[PDB]
């Protein structure tokens, strides 16, 4: 399948 | 250099989840195998975290327990279709530094209008099934 490669974020 | 594992989580009766913006649906803990000393969870914000993300479902990987100060991990999330097959994934562009109680994820994992569109087949039988693959950097 397709994987979109992205920066992650955190809730802290 | 990594140990790879995955996990699936089915949220039954998704349309009956009443969580509003800022509220969270949390998975049970999971790990890489019975001998793993780490504990992880998934956390879903079905209506996002705040006004600017209210049109998205947000998805986070949380490190619940670890023996040492930090764990570095790459991760990927997808939604399974009715056949239990991966659909589009979103994957971290690098490993992120987790500590006990820290999450990393995607605030804009999927648009709610895309998720809720019957054309896309992402809520078969009113179930949201999330699939998480993690690559844990070995110390």
């Amino acid at each position: 399948e397709v994987s979109i490669i992205q920066g992650a974020d955190s809730t802290t | 250099k990594v140990v790879k594992f995955s996990y699936m989580w089915t949220i039954n009766n998704f349309s009956f989840c009443r969580e509003e913006m800022g509220e969270v649906i949390k998975s049970s803990t999971f790990s890489s195998g019975a001998n793993d000393k780490l504990k992880w969870c998934l956390r879903v914000n079905p209506k996002g975290l705040d006004e600017e993300s209210k049109d998205y479902l947000s998805l986070y990987l949380l490190l619940v327990s670890c023996p040492k100060s930090e764990v570095r991990a790459k991760f990927k999330f997808s939604i399974l279709n009715a056949k239990g097959e991966e659909t589009k994934a979103m994957e971290s562009q690098r490993a992120y530094r987790f500590v006990q109680g820290k999450d990393w994820g995607f605030k804009k994992f999927i648009r709610r209008d895309f998720l809720l569109d019957e054309a896309n087949g992402l809520l078969p039988d009113d179930k949201l099934t999330l699939f998480c693959e993690v690559s844990v950097v070995q110390d």
